[PDB]
């Protein structure tokens, strides 16, 4: 928001998401997996 | 606070019968989808250094703490405003109206809103609440604090959510229902009969949550002194 | 840069000798297990669509070239990082000691390595790589692109490594010793001197890759200057 409104802290960000993180990953292109 | 206290029996109750020493746990029989909160701290903002504490509902109704003792909340229409004076005096107004003597705070509360709409995670997103609006009336932050393993938030209805760090597993206690909520680290959502637990016994990693737990009620306590 | 250039007339005069035209042909030959490289890529994820891409080398280290031309870099100690600003500037910090600054693209790392190490498989696991850690400064990605058939991939010590996506073959160049090391379908490994190919030949399969290489490396320069 307001550009001087820099909270110290705060509750998990959005990028803090591994379940989405992990899928996109999947969803992706990627080196070889176990098979 | 009677409902402090009431947490504070059933969470004695239910560590006192050390529930992850049992020959053979079952938690799941302990489930209650029914008890299922209306209400928790969906996204927190701690600005306490300059303005105070900013907070969204699982509604996505927003409110804030302020440093003078004051309370600000936007409900989710966007534009109803409740005012919660130092004394606990409510009083119901709307952005629209203009009230000149809480500009200030209504300017500081947007900006507290579109920083979590904008940077932060919505906790609870993947369940429903309880009842709808009607039946819920909203609740407000009462008090806080923060602690080396989590943030602990005391809402105006009895509810106690406590929030780890460490893991992102979080805590939400009703003393009317007597109940638990737990998301652990999967972000999977679960309700239990603190009743239920003490009979059906629980894991090592709620057990030892619900002793925390029992550590932050005292700490409630003690500090309303 | 100039090992590019160097790689480039490794590559035209191997390919100029077409050593799979032969009337006899003795591969084995020109190997020399003397040019082992010492760091090749055995995990990536393209993530690049928003933060970048992930990958791992054969010393079990990280690294991320995210979309704003910088790079972190995790050591295989688990804690230590270095971190390539996109002016070149290095920064030697570590996950306990790290600024807020960097804290985000921190979490990402941890989020690639934490896929890559649970879902992907490590090419060159049957391998024993030159050296050690003694004077084998840790290289980082410098460039890298994909076509419909292959990914290539520039390490900042010169070496360029091709692996091909439906047959899982790859190549890894190394300008200073003019060698390739080539892993077959069978993941069997073998190193030779782009020289002694020219003087003894090849099959057919490493031959044509050599061409999809130079022209790979033309690629890698055309972008350079």
């Amino acid at each position: 928001t307001y550009e001087t409104f820099d909270p110290p802290l705060h509750s998990t960000a959005i990028y803090a998401d591994e379940e989405e993180f992990s899928k996109h990953c999947g969803l992706s292109l990627s080196s070889t997996p176990p098979g | 606070d009677c409902h402090l206290s009431d947490m504070l029996q059933q969470l004695h109750s239910v560590n006192a019968s050390k529930p992850s020493e049992r020959g053979l746990v079952r938690q799941e029989e302990a489930e209650d989808p029914a008890c299922i909160p209306i209400f928790w701290v969906s996204k927190w903002v701690d600005y306490s250094d300059k303005y105070g504490l900013g907070y969204q509902l699982c509604d996505n109704s927003v409110g804030v703490l302020f440093n003078d003792s004051t309370r600000l909340i936007l409900y989710n229409d966007g534009d109803s405003l409740q005012y919660i004076e130092r004394d606990g005096t409510e009083s119901y107004l709307t952005v629209s109206s203009h009230p000149n003597s809480l500009m200030k705070k209504i300017t500081l509360l947007k900006y507290f809103r579109n920083y979590m709409s904008e940077h932060l995670l919505k906790a609870g997103a993947n369940i429903t609440p309880r009842e709808g609006d009607e039946l819920a009336r909203l609740p407000y932050l009462r008090t806080w604090f923060r602690t080396r393993s989590a943030i602990i938030l005391h809402l105006s209805n009895g509810s106690v959510q406590i929030n780890f760090f460490q893991d992102h597993t979080k805590l939400i206690l009703c003393p009317l229902m007597a109940a638990v909520t737990y998301i652990d680290e999967k972000r999977d959502f679960r309700t239990y009969r603190l009743s239920l637990l003490e009979e059906y016994g629980c894991c090592k990693e709620l057990a030892s949550r619900l002793r925390y737990a029992r550590t932050m009620v005292d700490k409630l306590l003690s500090s309303r002194s």
